[PDB]
């Protein structure tokens, strides 16, 4: 799939203290490369990838500044929205934003995006053409009118089309060894026989870099996905992922089943049996 | 309001007496306030927690992890407290 | 690098 640079903002109101807490994480594809946390003492934007550590104080001074400004503005956004919903000061609330650019095949923007959510409900999205907003309710209509009066949809469109893509291309270069190399899954089958219930065959894939993978089980030249248990792809915590698929088969039939693995880091689709 | 799904697993396949990493992957939850305990033999361990991030559906995920050396006696598990759960979710760890 | 311009609620 095409490369992506994405930023994820979370604000939480803290009414015990009458203040807020603010997080950002930056991603290129499935690699976190920066964070910020407004509760950190002398809070700054910190690298979370080796290949970004090299950036000078000039880079960190700008991101840290944006982060602090956003921590301040996002405090009052939470107050604003609480007013729009005529809500108590009792409760905690969350305001999320995400935005980013995909890198098209002719080195231009392919699909830029930008969206917000109050208490996990869609509030506003920038439209596909990036020249207009869609608002989910009466409160969101207030925010949308202000953004329209401020011509902010063209500011986002210029950013997504300009800086976002450009810095995606720079990051992809800086981290090409990790970011552009596909690690194929290390795979095996495990067998767990039971009292009197059938044998469980588990097909493991571990240490693959791009998150996207397909596991399936087949018997004699027919798919079996129908009754197979498939866990959600999970981080290994070293930047790779893992996944397994399991099914129960009659005692003695274990070699009648093959696991099929599809991942973009393999030369050919792969076939496993216990 | 959305409940977390919880997965508990090692980074590499477990060999006894071999240094490894114990993961508790907690996902799909809203709101973000959550308690995630890696327990050894019932007692909380000092487990490092990943930065708060979220998926395209707005749901939050976190990876809690810590070094560990598997063996035949230690029982490990992951405990999760969330407003969406009436009593804590515990998932036992088991080379699966 | 991040967006630095207005995002009004």
């Amino acid at each position: 799939g095409p490369h992506s640079l994405s930023y994820f903002y979370t604000a939480v109101s803290r009414p015990d203290r009458g203040d807020s807490r603010f997080f950002i994480v930056g991603y290129v594809d499935d690699t976190q490369f920066v964070r910020f946390d407004s509760d950190a003492p002398n809070a700054k934007m910190e690298p979370r990838a080796q290949w970004i550590q090299q950036e000078g104080q000039e880079y960190w001074d700008r991101e840290t500044q944006i982060s602090k400004d956003n921590a301040q503005i996002n405090r009052v956004n939470l107050n604003t929205l609480r007013g729009y919903y005529n809500q108590s000061e009792a409760g905690s609330h969350t305001l999320q934003r995400m935005y980013g650019c995909y890198l098209g095949p002719d080195g231009l923007l392919l699909r830029g995006y930008d969206q917000d959510a109050y208490d996990g409900a869609d509030y506003i999205a920038l439209n596909e053409d990036l020249r207009s907003w869609t608002a989910a309710d009466m409160a969101a209509q207030i925010s949308k009118r202000k953004r329209e009066a401020a011509d902010e949809a063209e500011r986002m469109r210029s950013y997504l089309q300009g800086r976002c893509v450009e810095w995606l291309q720079k990051y992809l270069e800086m981290g090409k060894d990790t970011l552009q190399r596909a690690e194929p899954p290390k795979t095996h089958v495990t067998r767990h026989p039971s009292s009197d219930l059938g044998v469980t065959l588990r097909c493991w894939a571990l240490g693959f870099y791009p998150k996207e993978i397909s596991l399936s089980w087949q018997r004699e030249g027919q798919d079996q996905s129908q009754d197979m248990e498939l866990v959600e792809t999970r981080p290994s915590g070293d930047g790779t992922f893992q996944k397994w698929a399991a099914l129960v088969v009659p005692p003695g039939e274990e070699q009648s089943y093959t696991c099929h693995v599809q991942h973009e880091g393999l030369q050919e689709p792969l076939t496993l049996r216990w | 309001a959305r409940p977390p799904k919880v997965q508990v697993y090692s980074r590499h396949p477990a060999e006894n007496g071999k240094p490894n990493y114990l993961n508790c992957y907690v996902s799909g939850f809203h709101p973000p306030q959550i308690e995630i305990d890696l327990l050894k033999n019932g007692e909380k361990m000092n487990a490092e927690q990943s930065d708060l991030s979220f998926s395209k559906d707005w749901s939050f995920y976190l990876l809690v992890h810590t070094e560990f050396t598997p063996n035949a006696v230690d029982q490990y598990s992951c405990r999760v407290k969330h407003v969406t759960l009436d009593k804590p979710k515990i998932v036992k760890w088991d080379r699966d | 690098t991040m967006y630095s311009l207005g995002y009004i609620f």
